């Protein structure tokens, strides 16, 4: 999921502009719901997942909000001491106590219902159960006890008209969550937002803590220690999952990584490329990011250096001239299906391979097959969500820096070998590979560019539509599921603010009795293709000026 | 008055609500919700509370049993009777405006039941505070604010320090999983500020 503030400083003809991408997934019908509110202290635009009371993304005349993913560790698991003897209880604080249970009986549509139980301790539920070493796993949420706190305060901060009220409501969202703000005066600001552990010292939070006692998280930290800014000296808030903070600890994920390559530094490059963006070129960013192969950056200097020697006719160094003549940006060809550039696959296949010869290697199995993904690997439906570095990736990124690194090369991930060598062999299995699938012409290689396929089945693998009514898009773009924008006192316009979204396939996802699909099921879907959007009304006469039907109740509590 | 919701759909068929209370808004757009995507919210519940085998079937047993047992749903319960009276307004205006909708689907569903519920085989019922608040937790928190991995980290360096012996192993689970890395790109510049906590990277809980 992104994010870019654009403060005073940074923004040309306006004093703010704030551009969200959260990134989902794509489903049918849409992720979010599009909605305005106004009365009883509210007067608020913009989109929300699921409905929520609160809207996730929006504005409301004064303020505008987003979120990306948090990615903080707020979560801790706790081995839990049992004993054979006295089944259901663990030892905490020097006693035996009672695990808290409950039956659940799953009905089953033409099938037997089948009832199990789920225990809890002091930590939280039970997850699974090492009878062998007598140790149950609870996991620790730190906002457990504030989940109903959460949706109140992302409803509450709609009301919120300056920096302060909004962050007393920030101060309530337990999660965690990266939250931005943006007002009409240009201020912008950012706070990662959420409930972290106050830990024991000496606890380390990547691994399980002992559940006995000693190792129970002393309460919460205070909001003060939450990652936060307000009108930072660089003029604009940038995030891509990528950290909070210097020093902030990621999520214990082994999979996720903040390390020094990231993401978000395609972000800064284009916000960085000139002195202000207007909100067409901070818009325009979405375009750029979403086409921009992530590995190139990263990997293109060390493949400079390989082949540097090499002679003109070697194919390991053309794959890399290819590479040097290209941007990193992907464009269909006018088949609307390979990209115009080999430039992803060659990268695909080359990272594949130094991963195999390098992370994979030194890792045991069956833990190295964690480390292999390239970060290309996808179905014929495309991505499932945002594409990143890999794991992997990252990791071989800081090996190939050497001593520019600050991480310890514990163990030589090249082995004794030089690295050059790995590069160079790398590459060599990558002409082979491609040449055989392709041809020795790499200029006419029309490699298969990814695909965006609006699902039928929710995020949890569910369906939430009938299967005819998926959405297939040509162009896979690693953007926000919806985008949103919004302008703060624009230069070009007397309005406070000027907002912007897109919500596809529709707002609505009814379809009636015979079949025939509501006229707002599909009207946002070509818009979302080419980078288009439409206006996102506040007020009582843009609203009636744009009205297409109204309805009026008159209910009793 | 008191009484009246005025709903506004734009040329993109998005709905703005106008009331004069809490319990009204939200009514308002717990109708509109409930015009626009009964369907999806009705299975974003079943997904939530774990009660999707209950209308597809055995396929959905697994996944059923697995939200049960990743939440507490009685201490949900116990977080919405503690709600000042404005608060549960928001969720309770919520579920009876969805509900106002769905009474008028189950009384003419001929022409108002969504197409998905003839597919299926099942038509919608009420909904309660609950049923919103869940929607709620368990996506946003019980799902996108709840990973962990730490048991596989442990047997990931437990095969560490075999392969490697304690402390290579140790310092290896640190290079592939470090604890933070000074040269990630921050979302905020280290002139503004810096993190003040540090934390134990040896697995110190266990020595
Ligand atoms: C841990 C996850 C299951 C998954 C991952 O990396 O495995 N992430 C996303 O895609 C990212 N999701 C988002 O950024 C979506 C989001 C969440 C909260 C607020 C805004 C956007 C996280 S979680 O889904
Ligand atoms: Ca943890």
């Amino acid at each position: 999921s992104n994010m870019w503030v654009i403060g005073k400083s940074k923004a040309q003809d306006a004093k703010a502009i704030m551009v969200n991408g959260p990134q989902f997934g794509w489903y049918a019908p849409a992720y979010t719901y599009g909605i305005g509110l106004h009365g009883a202290g509210y007067d608020v635009t913009g989109n929300t997942p699921f409905a929520y009371p609160g809207l996730v993304f929006g504005h409301n005349g004064v303020i505008s909000w987003g979120s990306t993913a948090g990615f903080g560790d707020d979560v801790d698991i706790f081995a839990e001491r049992l004993s054979a003897e006295k089944p259901g209880y663990y030892l905490h604080n020097g006693k035996w106590v009672k695990m808290l249970s409950r039956e659940e009986t799953i009905t089953v549509k033409n099938g037997q219902a089948e009832t199990f139980t789920v225990w809890r301790t002091v930590h939280g539920n039970i997850l699974q159960t090492d009878q062998t070493t007598q140790t149950a796993y609870a996991k620790s949420r730190a906002w457990d006890g504030k989940e109903v706190a959460s949706l109140l305060a992302w409803t509450h901060q709609m009301k919120a008209k300056n920096w302060q009220e909004w962050t007393q409501q920030a101060a309530k969202q337990a999660l965690t969550i990266n939250w931005y703000y943006a007002d009409v005066n240009g201020n912008i600001g950012y706070v990662h937002t959420g409930a972290y552990p106050d830990r024991q010292s000496g606890h380390d939070p990547r691994l399980p803590v002992p559940g006995t006692g000693k190792w129970d998280w002393k309460g919460l930290l205070p909001f003060e220690m939450n990652p936060k800014v307000y009108n930072p000296q660089s003029g604009y808030i940038a995030n891509w999952a990528n950290s909070p903070q210097k020093d902030y600890p990621a999520s214990d994920l082994f999979a996720f990584l903040w390390g020094g390559a990231d993401r978000v530094t395609e972000i800064d490059r284009l916000l960085e490329q000139k002195p202000r963006l207007t909100a067409d070129q901070a818009w325009d960013v979405i375009r750029q990011t979403s086409r921009q192969d992530l590995n190139l950056r990263l990997f293109l200097p060390t493949l400079q250096a390989a082949t540097s020697g090499l002679t003109q006719s070697d194919p390991r160094r053309q794959l890399v001239e290819t590479l040097t003549r290209w941007d990193g940006i992907n464009l269909l060809n006018d088949d609307g299906k390979t990209w115009q550039q080999p430039g992803s696959a060659i990268l695909n296949v080359w990272l594949t391979s130094m991963l195999k010869r390098t992370v994979v290697a030194a890792v045991p199995m069956p833990f190295d097959k964690w480390y292999s993904a390239s970060g290309y690997e996808t179905t014929q439906d495309g991505p499932t969500g945002s594409l990143n570095i890999s794991v992997g990736a990252k990791i071989l990124y800081e090996a190939v820096q050497g001593d520019k690194s600050p991480i310890p090369q514990a163990v030589d991930l090249f082995a004794g070998k030089p690295q050059q060598e790995v590069v160079l062999a790398a590459l060599e299995d990558t002409w082979e590979t491609l040449s055989k699938r392709y041809g020795n012409n790499v200029s006419n290689w029309k490699t298969p560019a990814m695909a965006l396929t609006f699902r039928a089945n929710n995020f949890f693998g569910v369906p939430q539509a009938a299967a005819e009514e998926t959405r297939h898009q040509a162009e896979y773009q690693n953007r926000g599921t919806e985008n949103d924008m919004i302008v703060f006192s624009p230069t070009t316009s007397d309005r406070p603010v000027l907002a912007w979204d897109v919500v596809a396939p529709g707002q609505s996802g009814f379809i009636a009795p015979d079949g025939t699909v509501d006229k707002h099921y599909e009207d946002q879907l070509k818009m979302y293709e080419n980078f288009g959007r439409k206006s996102l009304w506040l007020t009582k006469q843009d609203v009636e000026a744009h009205k297409e039907s109204q309805e009026v109740l008159h209910v009793q509590r | 008055s008191s009484s009246e919701i005025k709903i506004v759909r734009d040329e993109y068929g998005m709905p703005h609500i106008y009331a004069n209370d809490t319990w009204h808004l939200f009514y308002g757009y717990g109708y509109v919700v409930a015009q626009d995507r009964l369907f999806q919210m009705e299975m974003a519940r079943r997904s939530t509370q774990g009660t999707v085998a209950e209308v597809l079937g055995k396929d959905f047993v697994k996944f059923d049993k697995d939200i049960r047992r990743n939440y507490w749903p009685d201490a949900i319960r116990a977080q919405i009777a503690a709600l000042s009276p404005e608060d549960m307004s928001i969720l309770q205006g919520y579920a009876d405006g969805m509900n106002a909708w769905i009474d008028k689907v189950n009384t003419n569903p001929e022409t108002l039941l969504p197409k998905q519920f003839n597919t299926f085989g099942f038509t919608p019922k009420r909904w309660e505070p609950f049923d919103v608040a869940m929607i709620f937790v368990g996506t946003m928190a019980n799902r996108f604010s709840d990973s962990t991995s730490e048991i596989d980290n442990l047997a990931l360096l437990t095969a560490l320090k075999d392969k490697y012996g304690v402390s290579q192993g140790m310092a290896v689970f640190n290079q592939l999983k470090w604890l933070v890395n000074p040269s990630a790109p921050t979302t905020i510049a280290v002139q503004e500020s810096n993190y003040p906590l540090k934390f134990n990277q040896q697995n110190s809980q266990t020595a």
